[PDB]
C-alpha cells in the first residue's frame, strides 16, 4: 500500500473531512478553532478559520452533495457552516440540548440529517425544518449509559450504530418523520420506529469506532482491549449468524473503515493501518498497510550546529531523538474514504495526534 | 533574544542570537572632516560612522577607536556602538542582552570600561564578554580544538580540549590585518605608488584584501614571479587610474610566516600554533592537529589553509594526520558561535544581569566571564 | 456548613462493575468444587516432572468474583507454585501453543501475582512476563488492563 | 543501572506503554469541563484496572490508568535508615520542580516514594516513547544516585573529623 | 435598513445594540471611553488617535489609550463619558438618525432613581428620541427564554441580580442584588496573579485579564478536588500569553477566581454567595410557587458562563436544601427537583429578550414614554415604567 | 502625575493640525501672537516643567496646549544633546541652527504621527512649519538664560543630565 504525508498540521487532529472534489479539507485542531486547508499546487495552504465555539471542538464532518460542514464541541453546542455565493461561510448554531460535551458527530447518508454523540448519556439526531428554518435535535437516550465514542449511519437513512464507553455497540433506529421515507426490511428489523433497539453487541474494552458493511448487513467495532468484532445479525429479537472477534497483538484500533464486504482497515494506538480480511466463516488480520511496521561526512548548516549545541545542552548529548518507524508519530485519530466507489474503496486518508494528514492507496 | 556585537578592530559585526549570519557589518571606523566647511548647510556632520566615513573619506581623516584589540578612543567607540544600535540594528539597546568579545591576554580594564558603558551608557539589561576562539569553537560544530583567530589588529591561539582551555598555552601576536595593509602601502611604494592618507590606507586594504594571497612555497612563488609576467595583475583606484603588482601579491600575507618583513622578533602564524600545541599535556596533542581552526578575515587568503597544512606537517612529527578547518564562513566564526553561545539555555545563567552590576561595579566582568 | 454534604452519591447512583461486565452464570460452591477438583490435577503434575501439562490443565478454567477471593487465592498458590517449576527453556516453545485466550490468563495471573512479593515469587513472574509479551506482543498486557476487576 | 533490574524494567516498561493509549475526554459529572479521571475517580467505566509490577516487596509499582490519564507511582529500595532519609528528601527536590517535569505529580499517593501523572495533554504535546524512556531511565539511575549521596555524607564525615582532630 | 423600535443592552462591560425581532445583537462592544496616553511604550504612524476614541476603536487600539468606563455596578458613574458611548452607538455604529424613534433601554432592579431619571433625559434631550421604555434587565432573560415563570439570575460585569417570576407576576418584593460579578472576579483575578508576582495595574491590562478570566478561569464543581489537584498535581496549570508577547503561568486561580460568586468572603463582601442568595430568595417565596422556581432557575448574563458554573449552582442548591429544609435525612432528598436553565445563547438574554419585548409593544405607541409627556410631567413621566 | 501646561485652560485659541499657537513671548519673526512680557508663557511654562517632566513614563493629553509643550519637552531634549561641552555663544550659534534646519512635522519622520493630527489643509501645513520654526528658535534662546546662568564657558551640568532623560521615551 502506497502512503503520501498531504500536511503536517501544527496541533493534533483528532478529525478532518475533505469535500467532494477533495479539493479543500476541514479539521480539528486541539482548540476551540477549525482549520480549513485549500490546495496549493501540490501542497495544501490555511484558507480560514472557524472559532465559534467557546471550548475544545471535539469532532467535525463535512456533508459531500449538500456542501456544508458540522462541528461539535465540549462547549456543549454544535455549528452548522454553510456557503455563501461570495465564497465566505455561514454559521449556524444547533441547539443540540446536552448536558455534557458533544464528542463525535457524523451526517447522514442522505445528508438531511445529522446525529452527535455525547458525554450526557445520549446522542442528538438532527433534522432541519424549512417551516421554522431551525435545526432542531431528538435525544436517542433509551440502552446509552455512558460517553458515546463514535457514531455510523447504516447505508439506509434510518439506522445508527454507536460506540459506548460501557464497553457496548449499539444498533439504534434514527427514523424521523417528514426527514425519511418508511426504511426497507433489513436483517436488523423492519417495524423500526425511532430508539428502537437492534443490537446490544459486547466488547471487551470501550468502544472506539463502529462502521456497517457497506450493503449494511454486518456491523464491524473496535474495542480499547485490541481487538475488531464482526457481527452478522439473523433478524430481530435473534442472537446473530456470526459474532466474530478478531484479537490484535498491537495497542488499540480507534478507527475502523470497511474497505470491501469481505475487507476492513482499521488504525489507532498501534500507529498504522491494518488490513482484516474475512466473511461470516472467519476474520483475520492479513497485512499492515505501514511498511514500518518491520521497523524500516559534508558541509553542515548553522541550524544543525546551533541545535546541536542546544541538544549538549537541554538533553544528554548532540544526537538528535530518531523517527517512530511508522509514518504517524502518535496515535491516528481518524480514518476516510478518498477514493474509489462504495462498497470498493480505493483510497482513505487518515489524520492523527501528531497532526499528519496521510493518503493511503490500496 | 540577545544582540551579539563582535565589535573588532577592523570590523564591526553584529546581529542577533539565532541568526544565520550578521545583519550589520561595517568599517570599526570614525571620520571627522580636514577641510573647510564653506557652503551653509549641505546636511553636514560633526563626525561620521562607518560606511558613511568610507564612502565620504575624500575629505575626512578616518580613525579606528580599538587598535591591537585594545580601546584606544572610548568617546569614539560609544559613537560605534551607538550606531549599531541605533542606526544599524535599529534597536533599543535596553531592551535586548548583548554578547561582546574581546581577544584573550587584554587589558583588565578594557572588559572594565565596556561592562561599565554598557551598563551605565546603553543602558543594557544583561551582557556577558566571550573570548573570541572561544565563540569560533562553537561555529566549528567542535568542543575540542586549537583555534587560530587573526581579526584586523590581533592574531591568537587558543587551545581547547574537551570544552576545557588551556589558557597557559593561549598565545597572541599583535600581527593581523592592519599590519599587513601597512606593510603593502610599504612595498607598493617600491613599484611606483605612494598611499599615505588615512583614506588611502582604505584603498590599499581593498587591493590586499582581492589581489594578496599565500604562496605554498614562497622562495618558489619569488623565483616565479621574477621571471614571468604570469603572476602580475592589476587593480582600478578610484581616480580610474591603474595599479599593477606582481610579488607584492605575496610578499603582503607571507609577513604571517615571516613577521621579521615588519621587524618583528616572533614566530610566524604556523609555529605560534605549533608552540600553543606544545604548550598542551602531551594527550591531547593528537586531537588539537587534527583540529587546528582558521577564524577571521586574515585567514581569508587564497592558499593560507594549504600553506598552514604544510608549514604544521614539516613542525609536527610525520606519525599524524595535520588537518586544517577553514570554512568559507571563517570570515564570520567568531559571530556565528556568539549567536550558538548566546541561544543556549545554560547561557541564560551566565549573563551579568543589570541588578548585579549595580551591587558590584565593573569589576563584576573578571569574576563571571571567566 | 453545606459544601461537604455528598449529595450525588444518593441523587445520581453510578454505574456498578457489574453493570460494565456481565454476572458470573456459576454460584460460589460451583466454582470451588471446580477449583478444588483443578488444584490436585496441577499439584500431582509437579511431581511427574510434567509442569508444563500442570499449567495447561490448571488454565483450562479460572475462578473469578469478589465472593471468591479463597479460592481465588488458592488458585493462584497453584499457579505461582506451577510457573516456579516449569524449566526456562521450555517457556518459549509452550508460548507460542497457546490460545489467545490461554495467553490472557497467564498474563492475567502472573499480574496477580507481582501484586503480593511477600507470597509470590516476582523473579519468575518477570522472566514469565517478558517471554509472554515477547513473543505474543503488547496486546495481552492491554487485555489485562480492559480485563474483568474481580479476576 | 540494568542488569539485575533488567527483568522488572522491562516488565515495566512494557505495561507503562501498554497503559499510555491516552485519550481527549470531557467529564461526565462537570460540564465544559475536563479532569484527569485516575486522579478524580468518580465514573468507574473509564478506569482500567490498577496494575502491580514488582521486583521485591520493597521494590514495587502501580499503574492506575484511565481513558484520558495514567497515574504511575513507585516504592524505592530503602535498605537502611540513611536511604530512607535520603529518599525522602531527594523526591521531594524531585516533585517540589515537577512543573518543569510536566508528568510529576506534587505529592506521592500514599505508601509510595514518587509518582507520576501522565495525561492525555502529555501525549499529545511530549514524545510518550521519550516519557517512557525517562521513566525507566529514572528507574534504573535512582538506586545510583542515592547510594553516591551516602558516599559524599560519608566523605563530609570524614572532612569534619580530620578538621576537627587535627587541630588539637 | 427599517423603521423598527431600536433595543439598547447598555450593560457595565458590554453594550449589546440592535431592533425589535432581532435573534442576536446587531452589535456588541466594550463600554469604554479612552482618551490619548504616552506611556513608554510601542508607537507606530499605521494608526491615528482622535481626542475621545470609544467602544471597539478603543479596544482594538488600547495600548494607546487611557481607557475609563462610564459604568460600574449596573450605574452611569459619568454621564460626559456615556454621551460619548450613545453618540457612538448611534452615529457611528448604527449609523442612523434617532429623531423620533422609540428605543428600549435596560437596567437592573434597585438602581438609584437618578440613573434612570438622567438616562431617560438624555434619550429625549441630546438623541430627541419620541419614545422610551426602560426594562428591568433579568425580566427581559425570561423573555429571550419565552417563559413566564421561574426565578431569573443574571450576572454580567457589574451587578448579579435575582428576580423571582410566577405566572408573569413579577415579585418585586423578593428581587435582590448580589454585589459581586465580572469585574469583581476580574479584579480578584488581578489580585491573585499579583501573589504570583504579576502586575495589571494599567487601565489598558484590566482588558487583558478579562480575557484571560474568560478563557482560562472554570467553576470548581468540588473544592476539595480541585484543591486535591491543585496542591498534589501540575494538571491544572496553564499558559497564556498577553499581546506583550509576555507568558504568564496560571493554576488554582482558575478555579479560585470565581469562587468569589459562591463565597463573596473572598472579594470582601458579607452577602451570601451565588447557591445561598437564590435559596435565600426561592426559599422567601410563598409556599405554593416555591417548586415553580425551582424546576426553573434561569441563568444570564456572561458572568454565569465559567465552565461548571450550572453544574456547581444546581448540586450546592440541592446540597444547601438537604442541609436547611431536610436537617441532614437522605430519605426526601431524591424527591427536591431543581433545574437550572443554562442556554448557550444566555450571555445575550437580556438583549434577545429585549428584541422580543420591544416587538410585542412595538404597535403599542401608549405602552413607551413620550417626548411630548416627558416635555409636559418631566421625570413624573417615567411612573408609567411599573411600580 | 506628570505636570500639564496651563495654558489648557486658555479657550479660542489658534491651532494648525493639533498644535495651539499659543501666545509667545518672543524677538523671533513668524506667526505667533505677542504673549505679555510680564507673564509667564508656553516657553517659561514648557521650561520650567522639563526637568521635573522627563522623569515620568506615563502622560495624558488634554489637549492643543499639551501637545505643544510635548514637542518642546521633546525639543528641549534635543536641545541638552546639542548644547555639551560649547561657550554660551557657541550654544547660541549651534541651538539656533539646530532650530531653524530642516524638521519633520506632524503628518510626515515624525515620532507621534499618531497622536497628533495632519495639517487640515497644503495652507495649514505651512503655517504649521512657520508656527514650530519660530517656538523652537525661541525655545533655544530661551533655554540657554538657564543652562549658562551661574557660568558663561561651560553648560551647567544641574541641566546637562537631564541631555539623556528622553521623555516618555520619544524623541524627535
Ligand atoms: N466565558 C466567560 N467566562 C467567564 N466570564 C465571562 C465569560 N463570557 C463573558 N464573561 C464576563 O462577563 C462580563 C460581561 O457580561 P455581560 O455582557 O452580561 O455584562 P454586562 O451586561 O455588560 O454587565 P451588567 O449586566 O452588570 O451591567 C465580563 O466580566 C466578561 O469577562
Ligand atoms: N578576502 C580577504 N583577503 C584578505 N584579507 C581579508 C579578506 N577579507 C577580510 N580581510 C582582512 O581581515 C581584516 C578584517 O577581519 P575581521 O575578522 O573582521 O577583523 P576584526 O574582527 O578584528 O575586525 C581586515 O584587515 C581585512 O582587510
Ligand atoms: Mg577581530
Ligand atoms: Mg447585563
Amino acid at each position: 500500500a502506497t502512503s503520501q504525508v498531504l500536511h503536517i498540521l501544527p496541533k493534533p487532529s483528532y478529525e478532518h473531512a475533505f469535500n467532494s472534489q477533495r479539493t479543500e479539507f476541514v479539521t480539528t485542531t486541539a482548540t476551540n478553532q477549525v482549520e480549513l486547508y485549500e490546495q496549493d499546487g501540490n501542497g495544501w495552504k490555511h484558507a480560514r478559520t472557524f472559532s465559534d465555539h467557546d471550548k475544545i471542538v471535539t469532532c467535525v464532518d463535512w456533508a459531500p452533495k449538500s456542501n456544508r460542514i458540522v462541528t461539535c464541541s465540549q462547549d456543549r453546542n454544535a455549528y452548522v457552516y454553510e456557503k455563501r455565493p461570495d465564497g465566505t461561510w455561514k454559521q449556524t448554531l444547533v441547539l443540540l440540548r446536552l448536558n455534557r460535551a458533544a464528542t463525535f458527530v457524523r451526517w447522514s447518508p442522505n445528508e438531511d440529517k445529522f446525529a452527535v454523540g455525547s458525554g450526557a448519556r445520549v446522542i442528538s439526531v438532527c433534522y432541519f425544518e424549512q417551516e421554522n428554518d431551525w435545526w432542531v435535535s431528538k435525544h436517542l437516550k433509551r440502552p446509552l449509559r455512558s460517553t458515546i465514542l463514535s457514531l455510523d449511519w447504516h447505508p439506509n437513512n434510518v439506522l445508527l450504530a454507536a460506540g459506548c464507553a460501557d464497553r457496548k455497540a449499539y444498533v439504534l433506529s434514527a427514523y424521523v418523520r417528514d426527514v425519511d421515507a418508511k426504511p426497507e426490511a433489513s436483517v436488523w428489523g423492519s417495524r423500526l420506529p425511532f430508539n428502537t433497539v437492534c443490537a446490544e453487541y459486547p466488547s471487551g474494552g470501550w468502544v472506539h469506532a463502529v462502521g456497517f458493511s457497506p450493503s449494511g448487513n454486518a456491523l464491524a467495532y473496535a474495542g480499547h482491549d485490541s481487538s475488531v468484532t464482526i457481527a452478522y445479525p439473523s433478524a430481530p429479537e435473534q442472537p446473530p449468524r456470526a459474532l466474530i472477534t478478531v484479537k490484535l497483538s498491537q495497542l488499540p484500533l480507534r478507527s475502523l473503515l470497511w474497505a470491501n464486504e469481505s475487507a476492513i482497515v482499521a488504525a489507532g494506538y498501534n500507529y498504522s493501518p491494518i488490513l482484516l480480511q474475512g466473511n461470516e466463516s472467519g476474520w483475520a488480520h492479513t497485512r499492515d498497510l505501514d511498511a514500518g511496521t518491520s521497523k524500516t561526512e559534508g558541509p553542515v548548516s548553522f541550524t544543525a550546529l546551533r541545535s546541536t549545541f542546544r541538544n549538549m545542552d537541554l538533553k544528554g548529548s548532540s544526537q538528535s531523538i530518531s523517527s517512530l518507524p511508522t509514518v504517524h508519530q502518535n496515535m491516528i485519530a481518524t480514518l476516510r474514504p478518498y477514493a474509489g466507489t462504495p462498497g470498493n474503496i480505493t483510497a482513505f486518508t487518515s489524520s492523527g495526534t501528531d497532526g499528519r494528514v496521510v493518503l493511503w492507496t490500496l | 533574544t540577545a544582540l551579539v556585537c563582535d565589535n573588532g578592530s577592523g570590523l564591526v559585526k553584529a546581529g542577533f542570537a539565532g541568526d544565520d549570519a550578521p545583519r550589520a557589518v561595517f568599517p570599526s571606523i570614525v571620520g571627522r572632516p580636514r577641510h573647510q566647511g564653506v557652503m551653509v548647510g549641505m546636511g553636514q556632520k560633526d563626525s561620521y560612522v562607518g560606511d558613511e566615513a568610507q564612502s565620504k573619506r575624500g575629505i575626512l581623516t578616518l580613525k579606528y577607536p580599538i587598535e591591537h584589540g585594545i580601546i584606544t578612543n572610548w568617546d569614539d567607540m560609544e559613537k560605534i556602538w551607538h550606531h549599531t544600535f541605533y542606526n544599524e540594528l535599529r534597536v533599543a539597546p535596553e531592551e535586548h542582552p548583548t554578547l561582546l568579545t574581546e581577544a584573550p591576554l587584554n587589558p583588565k580594564a578594557n572588559r572594565e570600561k565596556m561592562t561599565q558603558i554598557m551598563f551605565e551608557t546603553f543602558n543594557v539589561p544583561a551582557m556577558y564578554v566571550a573570548i573570541q576562539a572561544v565563540l569560533s569553537l562553537y561555529a566549528s560544530g567542535r568542543t575540542t580544538g586549537i583555534v587560530l583567530d587573526s581579526g584586523d589588529g590581533v592574531t591568537h591561539n587558543v587551545p581547547i580540549y574537551e570544552g576545557y582551555a588551556l589558557p597557559h598555552a593561549i598565545m597572541r601576536l599583535d600581527l593581523a590585518g592592519r599590519d599587513l595593509t601597512d606593510y603593502l602601502m610599504k612595498i607598493l611604494t617600491e613599484r611606483g605608488y605612494s598611499f599615505v592618507t588615512t583614506a588611502e590606507r582604505e584603498i590599499v586594504r581593498d587591493i590586499k584584501e582581492k589581489l594578496c594571497y599565500v604562496a605554498l612555497d614562497f622562495e618558489n612563488e619569488m623565483a616565479t614571479a621574477a621571471s614571468s609576467s604570469s603572476l602580475e595583475k592589476s587593480y582600478e583606484l578610484p581616480d580610474g587610474q591603474v595599479i599593477t603588482i606582481g610579488n607584492e601579491r605575496f610578499r603582503c600575507p607571507e609577513t604571517l610566516f615571516q613577521p621579521s618583513f615588519i621587524g618583528m622578533e616572533s614566530a610566524g602564524i604556523h609555529e605560534t600554533t605549533y608552540n600553543s600545541i606544545m604548550k598542551c599535556d602531551i594527550d591531547i596533542r593528537k586531537d588539537l592537529y587534527a583540529n587546528n581552526v582558521m577564524s577571521g578575515g586574515t585567514t581569508m587568503y587564497p592558499g593560507i589553509a594549504d600553506r598552514m597544512q604544510k608549514e604544521i606537517t614539516a613542525l609536527a612529527p610525520s606519525t599524524m594526520k595535520i588537518k586544517i578547518i577553514a570554512p568559507p564562513e571563517r570570515k564570520y566564526s567568531v559571530w556565528i558561535g556568539g549567536s550558538i553561545l548566546a541561544s543556549l539555555s545554560t547561557f541564560q545563567q551566565m549573563w551579568i544581569t543589570k541588578q548585579e552590576y549595580d551591587e558590584a561595579g565593573p569589576s563584576i566582568v573578571h569574576r563571571k566571564c571567566f | 456548613t453545606f459544601r461537604t454534604l455528598d449529595v450525588d452519591s444518593i441523587t445520581e447512583p453510578v454505574l456498578t462493575e457489574q453493570d460494565i461486565f456481565p454476572i458470573r452464570n456459576e454460584t460460589a460452591e460451583q466454582v470451588q468444587a471446580a477449583v478444588s477438583q483443578l488444584i490436585p490435577q496441577a499439584r500431582s503434575a509437579i511431581q511427574t516432572g510434567n509442569a508444563l501439562q500442570g499449567l495447561k490443565t490448571l488454565l483450562s478454567y479460572v475462578p473469578y468474583g469478589n465472593d471468591v477471593q479463597e479460592v481465588r487465592t488458592q488458585y493462584l498458590n497453584a499457579f505461582v507454585d506451577v510457573l516456579s517449576n516449569i524449566r526456562a527453556a521450555d517457556i518459549p516453545a509452550f508460548v507460542k501453543e497457546c490460545s489467545t485466550e490461554e495467553i490472557d490468563n497467564i498474563v492475567n495471573f502472573i499480574y496477580r501475582g507481582l501484586a503480593n512479593p511477600q507470597a509470590y515469587n516476582s523473579s519468575v513472574l518477570l522472566n514469565w512476563h517478558e517471554k509472554v509479551v515477547e513473543i505474543s506482543g503488547i496486546g495481552c498486557i492491554v487485555r489485562v488492563l480492559n480485563s474483568r476487576p474481580d479476576l | 543501572m540494568s542488569n539485575t533490574l533488567r527483568p522488572y524494567l522491562n516488565a515495566v516498561r512494557s505495561t507503562l506503554t501498554a497503559s499510555l493509549a491516552l485519550e481527549e475526554f470531557s467529564s461526565e459529572i462537570v460540564e465544559r469541563q475536563s479532569q484527569p479521571e485516575v486522579e478524580v475517580g468518580r465514573s468507574p467505566e473509564i478506569l482500567l484496572k490498577p496494575l502491580v509490577v514488582s521486583r521485591n516487596e520493597q521494590e514495587q509499582c502501580l499503574i492506575e490508568s484511565s481513558v484520558n490519564s495514567v497515574r504511575f507511582s513507585i516504592r524505592i529500595k530503602q535498605v537502611d535508615e540513611i536511604e530512607r532519609i535520603l529518599v525522602r528528601k531527594f523526591m521531594q527536590f524531585l516533585m517540589g520542580r515537577a512543573e518543569s517535569f510536566f508528568i510529576l505529580r506534587r505529592k506521592p499517593v500514599q505508601g509510595y516514594d514518587i509518582s507520576f501523572l501522565i495525561t492525555n495533554y502529555h501525549t499529545e504535546e511530549m514524545l510518550k516513547h521519550k516519557l517512557v524512556d525517562f521513566i525507566i531511565e529514572f528507574m534504573e539511575e535512582v538506586d545510583a544516585e542515592i547510594s553516591e549521596m551516602k558516599l559524599f555524607l560519608n566523605g563530609r564525615a570524614r572532612l569534619v573529623a580530620e578538621t576537627y582532630l587535627s587541630c588539637f | 435598513m427599517e423603521s423598527a423600535p431600536i433595543v439598547l443592552d447598555n450593560g457595565t462591560g458590554f453594550v449589546k445594540v440592535g431592533y425589535a425581532k432581532d435573534n442576536f445583537p446587531r452589535f456588541q462592544f466594550p463600554s469604554i471611553v479612552g482618551r490619548p496616553i504616552l506611556r513608554a511604550e510601542e508607537k507606530t504612524g499605521n494608526v491615528q488617535i482622535k481626542d475621545v476614541m470609544v467602544g471597539d476603536e478603543a479596544e482594538a487600539v488600547r495600548s494607546l489609550l487611557q481607557v475609563k468606563y462610564p459604568m460600574e455596578n449596573g450605574i452611569i458613574r459619568d454621564f460626559e463619558e456615556m454621551n460619548q458611548l450613545w453618540d457612538y452607538t448611534f452615529f457611528e455604529k448604527l449609523k442612523i438618525d434617532p429623531r423620533g424613534r422609540k428605543i428600549l433601554l435596560t437596567e437592573p432592579p434597585m438602581n438609584p432613581v437618578a440613573n434612570r431619571e438622567k438616562m431617560c433625559e438624555t434619550m429625549f434631550e441630546r438623541y430627541g428620541f419620541g419614545g422610551v421604555y426602560v426594562a428591568i434587565q433579568a425580566v427581559l432573560s425570561l423573555y429571550a427564554q419565552g417563559l413566564s415563570s421561574g426565578v431569573v439570575v443574571d450576572s454580567g460585569d457589574g451587578v448579579t441580580h435575582i428576580v423571582p417570576v410566577y405566572e408573569s407576576v413579577v415579585l418585586n418584593h423578593l428581587v435582590g442584588r448580589l454585589d459581586v460579578a465580572g469585574r469583581d472576579a476580574t479584579r480578584y483575578l488581578i489580585s491573585l496573579l499579583l501573589r504570583k508576582g504579576y502586575a495589571f495595574n494599567r487601565t489598558a491590562d484590566f482588558e487583558t485579564v478579562r480575557e484571560m478570566k474568560e478563557k482560562l478561569c472554570y467553576v470548581s464543581y468540588d473544592l476539595e478536588l480541585d484543591h486535591k489537584l491543585s496542591e498534589e498535581t501540575t494538571v491544572l496549570m496553564r499558559n497564556y500569553t498577553l499581546p506583550d508577547g509576555r507568558v504568564i503561568k496560571v493554576g488554582s486561580e482558575r478555579y479560585e477566581c470565581p469562587e468569589c460568586l459562591f463565597q463573596p468572603h473572598l472579594v470582601g463582601s458579607e452577602q451570601p454567595g451565588l447557591s445561598e442568595f437564590i435559596f435565600d430568595t426561592i426559599q422567601a417565596a410563598d409556599v405554593d410557587i416555591r417548586k415553580y422556581l425551582y424546576r426553573a432557575i434561569v441563568l444570564s448574563g456572561g458572568s454565569s458562563m465559567y465552565a461548571g458554573l450550572p453544574s456547581r449552582l444546581e448540586k450546592e442548591i440541592k446540597q444547601l436544601w438537604f442541609e436547611r429544609v431536610l436537617h441532614g435525612d437522605p430519605a426526601r432528598l431524591p424527591n427536591f427537583k431543581v433545574k437550572i436553565e443554562d442556554a448557550p445563547r444566555r450571555r445575550h438574554a437580556v438583549f434577545i429578550g429585549g428584541a422580543v419585548l420591544a416587538d410585542i409593544m412595538a404597535q403599542n405607541d401608549h405602552m413607551w414614554v413620550s417626548k411630548a409627556e416627558w416635555e409636559e410631567y418631566g421625570v413624573r413621566a417615567l411612573d408609567k415604567l411599573g411600580p | 502625575p506628570a505636570y500639564h501646561s496651563s495654558f489648557l485652560s486658555l479657550t479660542d485659541v489658534p491651532t494648525t493640525g493639533n498644535i495651539a499657537m499659543l501666545p509667545l513671548k518672543t524677538k523671533f519673526r513668524g506667526p505667533a501672537y505677542p504673549a505679555d512680557e510680564s507673564q509667564m508663557d508656553i516657553i517659561d511654562e514648557c521650561i520650567g516643567l522639563f526637568r521635573a517632566n522627563c522623569f515620568f513614563r506615563n502622560f495624558e493629553i488634554k489637549g492643543p496646549a499639551d501637545r505643544t509643550l510635548i514637542y518642546g519637552t521633546l525639543f528641549i531634549s534635543e536641545c541638552l544633546g546639542r548644547v555639551n561641552g560649547l561657550n554660551y555663544r557657541d550654544a547660541e550659534r549651534q541651538l539656533n541652527s539646530l532650530a531653524l534646519e530642516n524638521f519633520s512635522i506632524p503628518g510626515s519622520g515624525f515620532p507621534l504621527n499618531a497622536l497628533y493630527a495632519p495639517p487640515l489643509s497644503p495652507q495649514d501645513a505651512e503655517i504649521m512649519r512657520t508656527y514650530l520654526t519660530q517656538f523652537r528658535q525661541e525655545l533655544a534662546y530661551r533655554l540657554l538664560s538657564h543652562v549658562y546662568a551661574t557660568e558663561k564657558d561651560h553648560p551647567s551640568k544641574w541641566w546637562t543630565c537631564f541631555s539623556k532623560r528622553r521623555f516618555m521615551n520619544k524623541a524627535l
